């Protein structure tokens, strides 16, 4: 319907008025803006002036009206919190935006037994006023009909699901930074959308008031220095930094030398003319790596200055240190899609949804008052329009997988406008996926660029376990990779200095043979590291503790260690180089910003120790290679031994599929369980690795070759034990199979000293193994080793939510946890007397 | 074959005046053999053999009785398998002549395809494997 | 605006558009009507003298509806308040439907690979042929298991022997497409040396043009939403209107012989319920005219090949083209004068006595 | 529960798990099941020198995941350090 958009009047005192009607406003009543004119009919040449005093402010108070539903007060410090209005989100209120913004994502969409989510895109529905507020105060004193949005982003704190429909939502803006340039003033808002109590995300606006500026004493900027690194290698390092004043750590003493320094800074600045600053200060905590790569707080950078010119800190650290970015490029831009997309035919559906009644996108005589090519598209459509483009096409319409995008405003765009926007895997950050988009139009011009950051799926690492190492294993990525390097040199040295060997060697060449020597002073401190090995075995009370190494002594020259294939495949050594691959391949892939942030992890026996030092940090690389050294030393002194150094056990790798279709998993556990108590030897099921196919008991040679026979027999025999267990009575086909069992089970009693397993239809033996190990038969091995884990993962290293949820052990096969539920599975698994006191007294919740 | 069928098909269009007798056979016929059903290939071309009037339309294989093979006439067959009546035009018997007074069979092997059981088409392709009735499938050269 | 569309095609919106319900139902029964009109008009008779010559009528999904308010016709004045009740019932049906379930982006990467599977554009309704119903519910009962309730697929159309149709949400449509794609065989294995017994199931299945899961339980909120709807226009179908039996959907039986609304009835029968289509097609008829939408595509040829040898002759009333095998009759068979014009499909039992 | 109190707590219930894992035997089965169905993993990535956990949880797929994939059209890739780097650190050919 037909309307008045203008009104042109003389008024008092010959001043022209041009009333600029909007006509959609917050409540339906027109609001307008007075525009002011001095007529004088003595300039024949230029009779028309324009009022200019007061003149940002009627615009100003017009915009308010539009914008604030509050009372027209302009006189906020800009310093100040902006706190918003709390904000429901209303089923209906979603439905709306997401239609506006053209986003049919089915996240959004009511479906039947899901509760609808919102778009993180509804944020600056929920934030505009809040933040909108912040570029008004007098002190701040823009024409808003110049005004100009330069960028947006949202950027979601780890941990915080998305906006639902729900929520209700208190919001808060800040005002960053505002700087007077050559070409403008510069407002940079910061809204921060928080959710009962905790803060959900935060939103990044930029604007722009073009002119030219003096307001020197109503500037100011603040800025989020990157993180600085500093390896203090010599003695006049640790000079130079004691030398200047804002360089303040806690103890004075604190060993700087050869440790490595973070600086994790923030300049706060203060302008007071055209270059030279008024006061500069410069604050942020100093850090030190710890062997678990870890960093603690170790004192201050405290910088201040009046008159300042520069900042002398930051360009310390950048001349004399390296700039930790977390952002790491791929090889090659990987590309996605290039999409179609539209402006929409008029502005108002967007104005509606998200509260932006500014009239330049609606009202022609206000955008033409302003000289702009005609009715802007809300940029803002744009941003939430292409987002929408990266979240389906980039996260596969997986809403929750976007936790950070920003856009920037290069170019305006008419309605009906046709923009091609590309989009490409550009590089990693912190296990999320870079992602930068372009947004060109029918003109080949650039309109619209950003980045966001998209979650990869759902991730699980497995560490392997022994069996498969190799020769040269991962010496490639020793050779390419400079986490790699760390890794591997960190541990070959530690090997090295206390032990006297080089696990780089043993991989690098397989040495049949290998010879310590306990040379001169340096030869006889790590003689003594390998007289201290303890193999210690609580056998009813007693604690039979023996050397390792029995022949190490203080007469001895040196020890050697033998193996008729190679070293590399004795589990002394095999540990320690599996440990040091995957740990070393896992650095690599942490330092290409690859690693997911909720991955789940879990290892292999051996693997497990890996798993946690990868994942968790639980322990520095030293400690690592050290226990796994030692359980490979343990491993092999638990068992007697011949004179050929023969083993009275081993290993059977079953397959329940091969013996009958219908062998199943209670039936290799109910057969193993009879062979057990039959022959009152020692077999048990060491290995469930697949289930109905991959499994492996260990024990007694002799109960290993009873279980190969019995199992033969069932299959030569065809006997449906699920079948005969209906049919017949438990006692029934118990004493079926003892029968069995008892005729197999003299056979090999009868066998000579050492036994020699054989192949068997479903079973075959483990090469190598001698020890039981992963049986009840190493329980009294666990109190001597549950002190040396004690004496290498300290408690301090043992973060909780690296590990709660994401860690699944072996022992138990269900997610770490630190409830009185699974304090208790452990104890029913172990029986241990540091867990039952746990278990018992579980109030011991108040410190 | 359902193709060799639909061959016919054409050599029928060929020339629309010509008889052409279609002796439909199955895969459990005597001799020469075929990995082929008796029922499904007939009931699936039935239609289109129907649409030409010089197509002679004849099955043939498992039959010995004009009780057994009356259904194929009455067209009633079809009718286990939810299609409508679906009727033939006439029956080749080939085994079951193998013992009249007239064919050289000699006494011998007269006696022996007698006593011959023979065995449904419910388990005809058991001639692959085991002997099915006393009668197995194996290749020639 | 269908009348702007129509005058230049310029400005016909996407297949996307005009093929989602609130616009498309409405429009498929304006197609319907139209060609009805066609009919009637150039044989020289009212609607109401068409529908006489009718021993009945019925239609497949919504073409129910317009089966119902063809038979409620008579003379040309009143013909109009006809069309109006059909397309009005069609029109809510549509809108209702819509707002009930409506379509949401498909994940590109499902899209992908159904795409390279030669399988179709994942939509709400799957059509699987060559499968028992039995194996096919067998299927989806399957699929179904491991989904929670609101994300479930059925059977919607029994449209046949071997011919069936599952409907529900696209992506979990998809996932019994999955299941499917294991359990079946390259279409040229050539299993002609394995023995009959022992060879691979061969069947086909693709994705239906449609932009909504008709026949399932996602559309059950809409049901007693368009019928109040109904009531507050004029529409509603009387018993003692409708000239000829108008068989249902479900039952095969008459829509007249009811206890309660017709209307409701109709609008049950496409939004919740199956479509047994040979149950529903149980009368017997010389012949049999396809009013309904997409010429050899559509409804007549399938009815057609249900009952090949059985004397029904199926005349697809809204294509003028030619088929090389006089199988069935296009647009001509409707109008002509001479004997051409009464052609009979053969009745294999009398035909071969 | 005091931060500094669940630490010294956690870190016990750590050092149990990893010193009696010696003795009990490796549930690996039941493992593979927490992650592979529990979790969804989509992404399940074995470090070690070659893809012997890897082949364990493949076969683990098709014994039982079979069908619970299908239907809930969940894509699973299974990739080792040892022979897929091209996937694991996104760079392709071409
Ligand atoms: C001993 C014997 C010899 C045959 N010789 C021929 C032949 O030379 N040419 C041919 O087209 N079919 C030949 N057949 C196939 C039969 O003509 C007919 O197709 C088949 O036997 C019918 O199957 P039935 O014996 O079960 O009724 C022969 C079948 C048998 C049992």
């Amino acid at each position: 319907e037909l309307k008045p958009t203008v009104i042109l009047k003389l008024l008092k005192e010959n001043i022209i008025q041009m009333e600029m009607i909007e006509n959609r406003t917050m409540d339906g009543k027109p609001v307008s803006l007075p525009l002011l004119y001095n007529f004088n009919p003595d300039n024949g040449f230029a009779p028309i002036s324009e009022v200019m005093e007061d003149r940002n402010q009627r615009i100003k108070e017009m915009y308010w009206k539009l914008w604030i539903d509050e009372p027209f007060n302009l006189d906020f410090d800009p310093r100040d919190v902006i706190k918003g209005k709390d904000f429901e989100i209303t089923a209906k209120e979603v439905y709306d935006f997401t239609h506006a913004v053209g986003n049919n994502c089915e996240d959004f969409v009511s479906r039947p037994d899901r509760t609808m989510l919102a778009p993180m895109d509804f944020a600056i529905v929920v934030g505009w006023r809040a933040i909108i507020k912040a570029i008004f105060p007098n002190t701040v004193d823009g024409d808003l009909l110049k005004l100009v949005h330069l960028s947006n982003g949202y950027k979601m704190i780890p941990g915080a699901k998305p906006l639902q429909v729900g929520d209700v939502v208190s919001t808060t803006a800040v005002i960053e930074s505002v700087v007077n340039q050559p070409t403008g003033k510069i407002v940079d808002v910061v809204g921060t959308l928080s959710r009962n109590g905790k803060p959900v995300m935060e939103v990044t606006s930029s604007f722009f008031y073009r002119g030219n500026y003096t307001d020197f004493e109503n500037t100011f900027q603040k800025t989020v220095e990157p993180v600085y690194q500093m390896h203090i290698k010599t003695s006049k390092d640790i000079a130079v930094l004691r030398s200047k004043e804002w360089f303040q750590l806690d103890d004075e003493d604190f060993d700087l030398l050869n440790k490595t320094l973070t600086f994790e800074t923030e300049t706060e600045v203060t302008f007071k003319n055209a270059n030279i600053f008024s006061s500069v200060k410069c604050f942020g905590p100093i850090k030190v790596e710890l062997p678990t790569k870890e960093t603690v707080e170790i004192g201050i950078v405290d910088y201040e200055a009046g008159a300042s010119h520069g900042n002398p800190v930051v360009d310390f650290l950048k001349r004399n240190g390296s700039t930790l970015e977390q952002k790491v490029n791929l090889e090659n831009p990987i590309p996605i899609a290039v999409l179609d997309s539209y402006t929409p035919s008029t502005n108002e559906p967007y104005a509606r949804v998200s509260g932006d009644l500014n009239p330049i996108h609606v009202s022609r005589h206000f955008a033409s008052y302003a000289n702009l090519p005609g009715t802007i598209t809300h940029g803002m459509f744009s941003s939430a329009s292409v987002r929408a483009l990266i979240e389906n096409w980039a996260a596969d319409s997986v809403s929750s997988r976007v936790r950070g995008y920003t856009c920037q405003f290069v170019d305006m765009v008419l309605p009906n406008t046709a923009l091609k926007t590309s989009i490409q895997h550009v590089g990693m950050i912190n296990g999320r996926k870079l992602i930068k988009f372009e947004t060109r139009n029918e003109d080949d011009v650039v309109v619209l660029t950003g980045e966001a950051e998209i979650e990869q799926p759902v991730t699980t690492f497995v560490f392997t376990g022994q069996g498969s190492q190799e020769q040269g294993m991962g010496m490639d990525l020793y050779k390419t990779s400079k986490a790699a390097q760390d890794v591997w040199n960190r541990a070959d040295n530690h090997f090295k200095d206390t032990y006297g060997f080089s696990i780089l060697d043993i991989v690098i060449n397989n040495p049949v043979n290998l010879t310590i020597h306990f040379g001169g002073e340096k030869g006889k401190r790590i003689r003594e590291n390998y007289s201290a090995m303890i193999f210690e075995t609580i056998v009813d009370g007693k604690l039979k503790t023996e050397k390792i190494f029995k022949e190490i002594n203080e007469h001895s020259t040196s020890y050697t260690f033998r193996s008729e294939k190679g070293l590399l495949s004795a589990t002394q050594f095999t540990q320690p180089a599996l440990t040091l691959m995957e740990k070393a391949a896992f650095e690599d892939l942490k330092s290409k910003g690859l690693i997911p942030a909720d991955a789940t992890f879990a290892g292999h026996s051996l693997g497990e120790y890996a798993a946690l030092a990868s994942l968790a940090d639980v322990m520095s690389i030293e400690s690592l290679v050290e226990v796994v050294f030692y359980r490979g030393m343990t491993m092999q002194v638990a068992v007697p031994r011949d004179e050929l150094g023969r083993s009275n056990y081993g290993m059977i790798a079953i397959n329940p599929g091969r013996v009958a279709a219908s062998f199943s998993q209670e039936a290799l556990q109910y057969v193993v369980e009879r062979v057990g108590k039959r022959t009152g030897w020692l077999v048990e099921i060491v290995n469930y690795n697949v289930e109905n196919q991959q499994y492996v008991a260990a024990g007694d040679l002799r109960a290993l070759d009873t279980v190969t026979n019995v199992l033969n027999f069932i299959k030569l025999q065809k006997i449906d034990i699920i079948e005969l267990q209906k049919s017949l009575s438990l006692e029934e086909v118990e004493g079926h199979l003892f029968e069995i069992i008892d005729e197999a089970s003299k056979k090999s009693a009868v066998k000579p000293r050492p036994l020699k397993l054989e192949r068997g239809f479903a079973c075959i033996p483990l090469v190598g193994i001698s020890v039981p190990f992963h049986s009840t038969y190493l329980m009294n091995g666990v109190k001597p080793f549950k002190s040396f884990l004690k004496k290498n993962i300290i408690k301090e290293n043992v973060k909780v939510a690296r590990l709660a949820g994401k860690y699944i052990p072996n022992l138990t096969a269900k997610p770490f946890q630190v409830t009185k539920e699974y304090f208790q599975d452990v104890y029913d698994l172990t029986g241990s007397e540091p867990i039952k006191e746990i278990i018992d007294n579980w109030e011991k919740y108040e410190q | 074959s359902i193709d060799a069928i639909s061959q016919v098909i054409n050599i029928a269009k060929a020339h629309p005046n010509f008889p052409i007798a279609l002796q439909w056979t199955g895969g459990r016929g005597g001799g020469h053999h075929s990995f082929e059903d008796a029922h499904t290939p007939m009931l699936q071309m039935y239609s289109k053999i129907r649409r030409h009037p010089n197509i002679m339309l004849i099955f043939g294989s498992g039959f010995g009785s004009a009780d057994d093979t009356y259904p194929y006439l009455t067209g009633e067959w079809s009718t286990k398998f939810d299609y409508p009546p679906m009727p033939f035009d006439g029956f080749l018997f080939g085994s079951r002549v193998m013992i009249a007074k007239e064919v050289k069979t000699s006494p011998d092997a007269k006696k022996c395809i007698a006593a011959c059981t023979g065995v449904p088409d419910d388990k005809w392709e058991q001639t692959y494997k085991k002997p099915t009735g006393g009668i197995v499938t194996v290749r020639s050269e | 605006n269908i009348l702007e569309w129509l005058e230049n095609p310029s400005n016909t919106p996407d297949k996307d558009y005009l093929l989602s319900i609130p616009i498309s139902c409405p429009l498929i029964g304006v197609i319907q009507l139209a060609h009805y009109v066609v009919t009637a008009k150039l044989l020289g008779f009212t609607p109401g003298e068409l529908r006489s010559y009718l021993k009945g009528a019925t239609g497949h999904s919504q073409g129910l509806v317009t089966a119902v308010a063809i038979a409620e016709t008579d003379s040309w004045e009143s013909f109009f308040v006809s069309v109006r009740k059909a397309i009005t019932v069609l029109f809510f049906i549509g809108v209702r439907c819509y707002e009930a379930y409506p379509n949401t982006s498909l994940p590109p990467s499902i899209l992908e690979d159904s795409l390279e599977n030669n399988e179709g554009v994942p939509s709400p309704m799957l059509s699987i042929s060559n499968l028992t119903q039995e194996q096919v519910q067998d299927y989806v009962n399957k699929t179904n298991s491991h989904l929670p309730a609101g994300k479930q697929v059925e059977i919607s159309l029994v449209n046949g022997a071997k011919n069936l149709v599952v409907s529900g949400p696209p992506q979990s449509l998809y996932g019994l497409n999955l299941t499917l794609r294991k359990a079946k065989a390259p279409s040229g294995l050539d299993q002609s040396r394995i023995p009959f017994s022992e060879r691979k199931l061969k069947f086909s299945n693709r994705f239906l043009p449609v932009a909504s899961p008709f026949h399932s339980h996602l559309l059950v909120p809409a049901s007693d939403l368009i019928n109040k709807d109904l009531v507050k226009n004029n529409v509603s179908f009387n018993a003692k209107d409708i000239q000829i039996p108008v068989y249902d959907t479900f039952d095969g039986s008459d829509l007249r012989v009811l206890s309660g609304s017709i209307s409701e009835r109709i609008v049950d029968c496409i939004i919740r319920l199956p479509v047994k289509w040979e149950t529903t097609t149980q009368f017997k008829a010389t012949h049999i005219l396809d009013f309904g939408p997409g010429g050899a595509s559509g409804l007549g040829v399938l009815t057609h090949r249900n009952k090949d040898g059985t004397g029904v002759r199926v005349i697809v009333a809204g294509t003028l083209d030619i088929n090389p095998d006089d199988d069935y009759g296009f647009k001509q068979e409707i109008f002509d004068v001479t004997s051409n014009g009464l052609k009979k499909n053969p009745n294999w039992l009398e035909e071969y006595h | 529960m005091k931060p500094e109190v669940e630490q010294e707590l956690a870190h016990i219930l750590l050092t149990e798990l990893l010193a009696y894992q010696f003795a009990s035997p490796v549930r690996w089965i039941e493992t593979q099941d927490v992650f592979l169905k529990d979790f969804n993993t989509e992404r399940v990535v074995e470090i070690g020198p070659s893809p012997t956990l890897a082949g364990m949880a493949q076969r683990t797929l098709k014994n039982k995941y079979e069908s619970y994939d299908a239907a809930l059209s969940l894509h699973r890739e299974i990739l080792c350090y040892s022979k897929d780097a091209k996937e694991i650190y996104y760079t392709p050919d071409p």
